[PDB]
């Protein structure tokens, strides 16, 4: 049962970095 | 007056020379498994 | 735009506010620990203070309730088996609800004091600024400070109005709280001695009275402001966090090597009484007194108490716990209910073979039998095959002597071998592992847990001193240096 | 009274004396090298 | 002047440097 | 069998200071949005 | 800006502010206390570390009275 | 003018070597730490503390060269040469271990007096105090690591030796009785400690490799002042090519030259906190769930269990030579082995 | 499992004593304290472009030309901290040192694990010192071979059968 | 009721900043998690 | 005064080739004379163990570890 | 005994229900002072 929280806490790490990749704040100037 | 070079050169063959007996001396007397 | 890490900077200069924020900070305290002592109150159970003290329950508020004078609770019971009519007011329950009181007090004035901060005393009358006057504001609270610690010295430790501290004896059997004469002397920095705890308290109390004194009426020298910068208020912050790691790092020494501040029947023996053999030899020295006085072998060891027994037993060690097996002692070995024993091993010539005891390193150890000489004699062999010193060789066999094994023999080598491996734990007890439904793996008592957390707390508010210092000295280039 | 604690009392004055002479050193150099105006 | 800050490290180590290569010659 | 109470360890433990990071971030990105002073502000 | 009536009371302490002796004060005899106070915070280490031995001091759990 | 100014006017005078305040304690403290280990791996032994061969002088090389720790029996000693063990004897004071506490107390106290070297030297020259924040955590590593796990322990003995293969004998203890490796807090050292070499070469490769062509030679050092004003590099193609080969780039300078300070020093203050855990015993050593599985189904293996088989090796056949004050004599036929070795 | 490979990695091969795991244990703990002392001076000397309300990190534009720090500043501190010859006052330099280190720290015990997997092993001076009777007096690389010894008896207990680990 | 108090900041977390704590506190929760559950 | 500008003149030289070359032989003569076993209590080859004592000495006593090194080097 | 879920069903409905309005509300006031103009904007 305590499987099912390593399998969403590592699935939602990955989801984490697919946000931080996908949907960033564009660097821009001026 | 010497040249850099030359201070160079006998400074680092007193130190091979001294490097030369710390690894002679891991073969022979003391440390030396013998 | 303040970033997460400085929004409470906003008080910084907000005298009013900076009240509010630390009487929250008060009423969060003292909430945890009215709800601390009332959730130990919930689970502790007061029926077995021989063999079930509060350092085997987890209680971490409870000894410190008791080191000064708190015994009774509203039950009816006491921690030292003591039956009470009625305690009045501090009980252990009366005291958890005065801090919750204490904490909605604190509380409500923390909105008054966040909504009314604009008063007039916080305000500069040279320059309309808002403004503490930080070397009068420690004066003042120096001297406050030096009248409660000379009055909890003078009153409440001597027991002129007080009810003193716990005392014990050096084994931790007879315990009370009683009032404590000051020990003057140079035995007054001995911290085993519980009268120095009287003779400090009465005498850093007048040093702070007096020097609280001298800080109300001397204003700092010109250079001492400007070079610790007595006008910013980081720079207290600063030398605050580094006076209370130091004592911090004080705290944790006395709880883990033990003081008269530290007894050991509210937190536990130490791992220091495991590794000198402190309560074995002492137990050796009661049975070799009673073997004097013309009484037997079982006639000595049954009058050895099951308190004293409990100690010299290895789940009792606070180094013998892991920072992750959660909760009470009971929660590892089980409740202790009667102690089996003390067992003598004997081969067949005679001689008497000792278990060599693990020590608090180990996780696993080896069983061992050695006679007086410390030479092998038995064991119990890993590889089987050329084994020469196994217990079916040397036919060594046991004898209890006290407990609830008291005259008991047993020659067969399966039931030696089952006694040997719990003798390399020390005194042998029965435990009850179905009330707590225990795993079988020692946790470590509420001494081992205070230095685990005040320990890790001090080297942690080191690196706050180091910034909050940095960070007066260096306020004028906080925000980035000129290139000019 | 012990010689535990005379010679506890032994270095206070030999750890003193040696913040001395480099204190003492120090003045007498910081006089002698002073930064002219 | 600057003599006695590099003359704590240079003359002990000449020292040392002697005591050390005349250890290669010890035998048991 | 493993602790209970680990399971509100780990899930309060994630859940709570998580919803605290996307309650900054998204008063942040409404504070930009009332100066902006278009649509989004109100 | 608000006056109260513990306001009032408590108005002279903190009346001063930024208030400094001149020169450098007392701070000789600060360094003095603070040197004795180290040396106090040796011996009470020494003694408890027992690289200290005294007379009658036993750094070892005692009998308190029972 | 005053006698303290004249003080601090020389202390603080620039010349080849920066003395300051602090000076006055780190130049004491810091010589005879470097020249008390330099002593000790040289000249002096550990055959009555340890029962070993530890100097020049015996045979040792530099790699076994070590300051051995006192003898268990000294306990928590400060080992004073004065002190109530050696007696004014420095060759007894030698002998009992009592260098090592002269290199961790003198070298505690360079540490301390380098520490406000970087406040000092900070203050006079007008920049922030960063570089004394990052040295924190080389401070907190020595702390917690040279003083705080022995004094949670029996002993100094226990402490690490100031040495090199004295050092891999500590490494290797702290897995067989600690399980130290299992500790999250050591994990998070790991990780900031590969992380901050990582951060040196990506950001060293990333400015060397975004360059600007600032001179006709081949050779890209010659094209810098150190006066200059424009960049040396550029941010904006340096950023472009992290976005498209990791996916995410540093934009910000400060962000992330304040991120190769954050790395390494967390990294060190995280294990210092669990190095204090293992001085009081309170270490991650077994998961009980998997502990108590694997006692009542003897098939469920994991590498987990298969290391706590090493440890109970580690434990048995190094005990007797590691404590030898402790007297440990193991048998042949107790000693943990498995099928032909 | 990566635990589990670096203790008998050491029992077999002995790790800790070859020097290529030793300059890449210099690699990492160099480049992480060169992480941290480039990290440090660069926000040491940072201009003033905010204030204390905002982040610092707001005082640099992306795509700026100027530089965001006093590396003047950052060379005459370092240059004070241990002495002025010992300091890069070339950032081109500097920052080629600090790809190099960790890099070449790294290559070095790569091809340490590289002939480590040739059993080209680490360095053994196990019974080396030995007094004038003939007896081995033990060194810390006896000990750290007692350690080797718990570990290799131990490791995979069920798969040899014959009295050398030659695989 | 005093005066508006004015002292009063904002308070700011970018983009970057809620990815670096959600991938703190996911990762702190993914390592500890084993030695909680034990 | 600069550094390279010292090793190269020939005055350094005169004075350094007297006393590093005095340093070397005495730090030599520490060595060969057998002063370097009796100031730090090192054993020298021979005096590992003796003939009363064939095992390895080891210090079980704190306060009284002077007079019990005594007894152990004795031979 | 009580079943062991539903201190997760408890706390975790009440918790993250709960700072989801925090959320709301924090993220209304700080639109509303980035509109006022002036200390809050930024
Ligand atoms: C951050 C920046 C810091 C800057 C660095 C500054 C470096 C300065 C160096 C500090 C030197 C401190 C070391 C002093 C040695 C010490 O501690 O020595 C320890 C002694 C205590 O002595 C030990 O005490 C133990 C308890 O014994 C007791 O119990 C025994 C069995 O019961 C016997 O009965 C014995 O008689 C009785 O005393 C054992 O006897 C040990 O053998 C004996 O060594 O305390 C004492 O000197 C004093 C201890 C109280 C001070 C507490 C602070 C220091 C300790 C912090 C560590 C706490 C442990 C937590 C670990 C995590
Ligand atoms: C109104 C008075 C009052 C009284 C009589 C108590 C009484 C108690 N408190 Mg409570 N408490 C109070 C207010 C009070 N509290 C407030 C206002 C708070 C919020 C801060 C708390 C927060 C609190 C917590 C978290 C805990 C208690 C606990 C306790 C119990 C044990 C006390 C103890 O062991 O502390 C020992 C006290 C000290 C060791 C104080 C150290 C003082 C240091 C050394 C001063 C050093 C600085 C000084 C200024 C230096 C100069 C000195 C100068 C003279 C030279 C005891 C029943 C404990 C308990 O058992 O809860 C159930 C507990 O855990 N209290
Ligand atoms: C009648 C006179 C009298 C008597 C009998 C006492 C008695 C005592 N004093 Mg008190 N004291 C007095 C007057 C007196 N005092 C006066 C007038 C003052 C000035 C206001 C003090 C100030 C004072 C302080 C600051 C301390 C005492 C302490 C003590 C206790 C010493 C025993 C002990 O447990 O310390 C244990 C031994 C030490 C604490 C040694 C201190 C050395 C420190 C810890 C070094 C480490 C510092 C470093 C930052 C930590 C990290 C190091 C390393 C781990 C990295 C003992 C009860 C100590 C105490 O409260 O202990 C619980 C204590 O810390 N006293
Ligand atoms: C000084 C702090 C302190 C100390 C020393 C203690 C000590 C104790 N507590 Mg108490 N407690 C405290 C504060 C403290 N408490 C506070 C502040 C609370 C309110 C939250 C409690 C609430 C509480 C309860 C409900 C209980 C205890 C119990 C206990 C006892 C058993 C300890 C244990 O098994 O821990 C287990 C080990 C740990 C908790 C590990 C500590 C955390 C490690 C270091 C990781 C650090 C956090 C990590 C980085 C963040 C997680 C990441 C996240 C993203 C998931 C022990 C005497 C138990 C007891 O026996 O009572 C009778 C018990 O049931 N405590
Ligand atoms: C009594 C001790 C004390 C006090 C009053 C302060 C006060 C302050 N610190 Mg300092 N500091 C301290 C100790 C203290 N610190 C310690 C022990 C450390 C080392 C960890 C630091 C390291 C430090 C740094 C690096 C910085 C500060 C900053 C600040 C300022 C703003 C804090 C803030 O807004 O964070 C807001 C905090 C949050 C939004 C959440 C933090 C959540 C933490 C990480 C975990 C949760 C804490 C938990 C609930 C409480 C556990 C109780 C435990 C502390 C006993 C404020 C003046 C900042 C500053 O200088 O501003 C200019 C700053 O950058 N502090
Ligand atoms: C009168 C009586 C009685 C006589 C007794 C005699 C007596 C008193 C003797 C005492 C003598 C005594 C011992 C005194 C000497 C004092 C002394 C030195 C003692 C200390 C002991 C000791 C051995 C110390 C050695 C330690 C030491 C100095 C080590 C440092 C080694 C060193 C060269 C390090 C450099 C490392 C390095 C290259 C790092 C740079 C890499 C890096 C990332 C830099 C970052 C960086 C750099 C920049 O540059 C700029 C620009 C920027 C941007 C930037 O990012
Ligand atoms: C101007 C002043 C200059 C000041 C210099 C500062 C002094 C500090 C120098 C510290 C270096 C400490 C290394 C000592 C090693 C030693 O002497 O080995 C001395 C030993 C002597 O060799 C051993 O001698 C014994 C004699 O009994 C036995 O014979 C052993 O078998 C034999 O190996 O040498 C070695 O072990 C051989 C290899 C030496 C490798 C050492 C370098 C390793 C890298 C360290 C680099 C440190 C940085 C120094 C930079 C310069
Ligand atoms: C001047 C400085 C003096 C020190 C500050 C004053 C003492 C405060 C220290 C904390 C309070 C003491 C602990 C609580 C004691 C307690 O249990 O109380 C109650 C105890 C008696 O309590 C009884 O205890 C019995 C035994 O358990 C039963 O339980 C009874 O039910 C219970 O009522 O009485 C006292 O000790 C009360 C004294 C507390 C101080 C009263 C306030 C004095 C402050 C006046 C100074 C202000 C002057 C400013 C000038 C304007
Ligand atoms: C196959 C090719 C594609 C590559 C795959 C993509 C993987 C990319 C990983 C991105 C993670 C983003 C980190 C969020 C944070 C974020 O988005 O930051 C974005 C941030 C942008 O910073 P700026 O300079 O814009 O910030 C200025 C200010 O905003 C500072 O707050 O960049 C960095 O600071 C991070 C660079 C180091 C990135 C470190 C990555 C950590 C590695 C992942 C660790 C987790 C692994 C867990 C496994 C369970
Ligand atoms: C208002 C009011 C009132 C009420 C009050 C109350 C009811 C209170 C309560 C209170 C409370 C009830 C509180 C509590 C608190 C608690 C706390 C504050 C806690 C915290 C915690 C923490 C902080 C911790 C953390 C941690 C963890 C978790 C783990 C480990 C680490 C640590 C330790 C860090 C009255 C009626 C009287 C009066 C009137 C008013
Ligand atoms: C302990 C003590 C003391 C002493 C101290 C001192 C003063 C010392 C010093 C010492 C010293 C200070 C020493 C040093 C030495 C050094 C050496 C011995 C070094 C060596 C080196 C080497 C051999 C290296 C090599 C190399 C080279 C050369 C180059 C190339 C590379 C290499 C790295 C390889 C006293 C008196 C206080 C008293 C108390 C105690
Ligand atoms: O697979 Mn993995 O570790 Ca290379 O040695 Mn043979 O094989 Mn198994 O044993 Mn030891
Ligand atoms: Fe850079």
């Amino acid at each position: 049962m305590e499987a099912l929280v390593y399998t969403f806490l590592l699935i939602g790490t990955l989801m984490v970095i697919f946000f931080a990749v996908f949907f960033r704040e564009t660097p821009r100037i001026l | 007056r010497i040249p850099l070079w030359l201070v160079g050169l006998v400074g680092g063959l007193a130190v091979i020379t001294m490097l030369s007996l710390f690894f002679y001396g891991s073969y022979s007397g003391l440390g030396s498994s013998l | 735009a303040l970033p997460w890490y400085r929004v409470h900077t906003v008080v910084l200069n907000d005298p009013g506010r900076l009240i509010a924020v630390h009487l929250m900070h008060t009423a969060l305290v003292a909430g945890w620990a009215g709800s601390m002592a009332l959730y130990e109150l919930a689970v502790f159970d007061p029926s077995d203070p021989v063999l079930n003290p509060m350092w085997r329950q987890g209680m971490f508020v409870m000894p410190f309730m008791t080191r000064l004078g708190i015994t009774d609770s509203w039950g009816g019971w006491s921690i030292t088996g003591e039956s009470v009519s009625n305690p009045g007011i501090w009980s252990f329950e009366g005291v958890a609800l005065s801090h919750i009181i204490l904490s909605g007090m604190c509380f409500l004035a923390a909105i008054w004091h966040w909504v009314y901060w604009d008063l007039e005393l916080f305000r500069d009358p040279r320059t309309g600024e808002p403004a503490l006057d930080l070397p009068k504001i420690f004066g003042i609270h120096l001297f406050l400070s030096g009248l409660l610690c000379f009055g909890f010295g003078a009153f409440h430790v001597t027991g002129l109005f007080g009810p003193g501290i716990w005392v014990s004896d050096a084994y931790g059997i007879t315990g009370k709280v009683q009032p404590v004469a000051p020990a003057w002397g140079a035995d007054g920095f001995n911290p085993f001695n519980p009268g120095g705890i009287a003779a400090h308290h009465i005498a850093a109390g007048i040093f702070g009275i007096f020097a609280g004194i001298f800080h109300l009426t001397v204003r700092p020298p010109q250079r001492l402001y400007r070079a610790l910068r007595m006008g910013n208020i980081e720079t207290v912050l600063s030398s605050s966090i580094s006076a209370v790691f130091f004592a911090a790092f004080v705290t944790s020494g006395t709880m883990w090597y033990g003081a008269a501040a530290t007894p050991i029947e509210l937190f536990g023996p130490t791992r220091y009484q495991w590794d000198s053999g402190y309560f074995q030899q002492e137990i050796e020295r009661q049975v070799e007194t009673s073997v004097s006085e013309g009484l037997s072998e079982s006639q000595a060891w049954s009058r050895i108490p099951d308190k004293l027994a409990f100690y010299d037993y290895i789940g009792n060690n606070p180094a013998k716990g892991g920072l992750f097996r959660a909760g009470p002692m009971n929660k590892g070995d089980g409740i202790a209910e009667a102690w089996l024993g003390h067992p003598i091993f004997r081969d067949k010539e005679g001689r008497e073979l000792t278990v060599r005891r693990m020590p608090a390193f180990f996780e696993t150890f080896p069983v061992i039998l050695v006679d007086k000489d410390g030479i092998i004699r038995a064991d119990i062999p890993f590889r089987r095959a050329e084994s020469k010193y196994s217990i079916e060789q040397v036919g060594v066999t046991v004898d209890f002597y006290g407990g609830k094994l008291n005259g008991q023999t047993f020659k067969d080598a399966p039931t030696v071998k089952k006694f040997a491996r719990k003798a390399q734990l020390g005194e042998v007890f029965e435990f009850d592992r179905t009330s707590l439904e225990s795993d079988g793996v020692f946790r470590s008592s509420p001494r081992g847990w205070y230095t685990y957390g005040h320990a890790n707390f001090a080297l942690l508010f080191f690196f706050g001193h180091l910034w909050h210092g940095g960070r007066t000295i260096f306020r004028d280039v906080f925000t980035g240096i000129g290139a000019e | 009274m012990t010689a535990s604690l005379s010679n506890f009392i032994a270095s206070l004055i030999a750890g003193g004396v040696v913040v001395g002479v480099i204190a003492i050193a120090l003045i007498v150099i910081s006089k002698s090298d002073r930064i002219l105006r | 002047f600057r003599w006695l800050a590099i003359h704590g490290l240079a003359i002990p180590t000449v020292f040392f440097l002697g005591g050390i290569t005349a250890m290669q010659f010890i035998q048991r | 069998e493993v602790q209970f109470g680990a399971y509100l360890a780990v899930l309060l433990g994630t859940f709570l200071p998580a919803l605290f990071l996307v309650n900054l971030f998204i008063q942040t990105e409404a504070r930009k949005a009332g100066k902006a002073g278009g649509q989004d502000s109100d | 800006a608000l006056r109260t009536r513990l306001g009032e009371i408590l108005r002279p302490l903190n009346a001063e502010y930024g208030k400094v002796a001149p020169g450098w004060g007392t701070t000789p005899i600060m360094g003095i206390v603070m040197l004795a106070f180290l040396i106090f915070l040796v011996i009470i280490l020494q003694i408890y570390n027992s690289s200290l031995i005294i007379e009658n001091v036993d750094v070892d759990w005692a009998n308190g009275i029972v | 003018r005053g006698l303290f100014d004249l003080v601090d006017d020389w202390l603080k005078k620039d010349r080849f070597v920066f003395v300051g305040w602090s000076g006055l304690l780190l130049f004491p403290t810091a010589y005879l730490a470097a020249g008390g280990w330099m002593t000790g791996t040289t000249f002096v032994t550990s055959w009555y503390t340890h029962g070993l061969a530890s100097s020049y002088l015996e045979g040792c090389n530099f790699l076994t060269a070590a300051v051995s720790t006192p003898a268990n029996s000294v306990g928590h000693s400060l080992l004073l040469l004065w002190g109530p063990e050696a007696q004014g004897d420095f060759t007894r004071w030698c002998q009992i271990g009592g260098l090592w506490t002269f290199v961790a107390l003198h070298g505690a106290f360079g540490l301390i007096g380098f520490c406000l070297r970087q406040f000092e030297i900070a203050r006079l020259v007008g920049i922030r105090p960063y570089n004394a924040i990052a040295f924190s955590g080389p401070i907190a590593v020595f702390v917690s690591v040279f003083l705080l796990y022995p004094l949670g322990q029996a002993s100094w003995f226990f402490a690490p030796s100031f040495g090199v293969a004295a050092i891999f004998r500590f490494l290797l203890f702290l897995q067989g009785f600690h399980n130290w490796t299992l500790n999250p807090f050591h994990m998070m050292g790991v990780a900031g400690i590969l992380g901050g070499a990582l951060l040196c070469a990506i950001h060293g490769a990333t400015v060397e490799n975004t360059l600007f062509e600032d001179g006709d030679a081949a050779n890209t050092f010659r094209a810098f002042t150190p006066t200059q004003s424009e960049e040396t590099y550029s941010m904006v193609t340096a950023n472009r090519f992290w976005s498209q080969i990791f996916g995410v780039a540093f934009s910000n300078k400060r962000w992330l030259h304040f991120f190769m300070l954050f790395v390494p020093v967390t990294g060190l203050w995280t294990s210092s906190i669990g190095i204090v855990g293992l001085a009081l015993n309170l270490r991650a050593y077994d998961f009980v769930s998997q502990e108590l599985r694997a006692a009542e189904d003897p098939e469920f293996e994991t590498f987990y269990t298969k290391n706590h088989l090493l440890d109970e090796g580690i434990r048995a056949w190094m005990a007797a030579q590691d404590q030898p004050h402790e007297n440990f004599v193991f048998p042949e036929e107790v000693l943990p082995r498995g099928n032909a070795l | 499992g990566t635990f589990n490979f670096m203790l008998v990695f050491q029992a077999e091969h002995n790790i800790l004593m070859h020097p290529f795991h030793m300059a890449g244990v210099a690699g990492v703990f160099g480049g992480s304290l060169f992480s941290a002392m480039h990290g440090s001076l660069v926000t040491s000397s940072l201009i003033r472009e905010t204030t204390e309300n905002e982040s610092t990190n707001y005082g640099y534009k992306f795509g700026q030309e100027e530089e965001t720090y006093n590396i003047v500043a950052a060379h005459g501190y370092f240059g004070r901290l241990i002495f002025q010859y010992a300091s890069f006052n070339n950032s081109r330099a500097l920052h080629f040192f600090l790809a190099l280190w960790p890099v070449v720290g790294i290559w070095i015990t790569s091809m340490g694990i590289s002939t480590m997997a040739f059993n080209l092993n680490g360095f053994n001076f196990n019974q080396s010192v030995v007094d004038s009777q003939g007896r081995v007096i033990n060194t810390w690389a006896d000990i750290l071979n007692r350690a080797n010894l718990g570990i290799e008896v131990m490791h995979e207990r069920n798969a040899h059968n014959f009295p050398l680990d030659l695989a | 009721m005093t005066g508006p108090n004015p002292n009063k900041q904002a308070v700011e977390l970018n983009r970057t900043s809620l990815y670096w704590g959600l991938l703190l506190i996911f990762v702190l929760a993914v390592l500890f998690s084993s030695y909680f559950f034990n | 005064r600069p550094f390279s500008d010292i090793i190269t003149s020939v005055r350094y030289w005169i004075i350094h080739s007297i006393t590093i070359p005095s340093l070397f032989v005495s730090g030599w003569l520490f060595i060969s004379t057998g002063l370097a076993y009796d100031v730090f209590g090192t054993p020298r080859p021979n005096e590992y163990f003796t003939q009363d004592r064939q095992q390895v000495p080891l210090v079980n006593d704190r306060f009284s570890a002077k007079q019990e090194l005594e007894d152990l080097t004795k031979g």
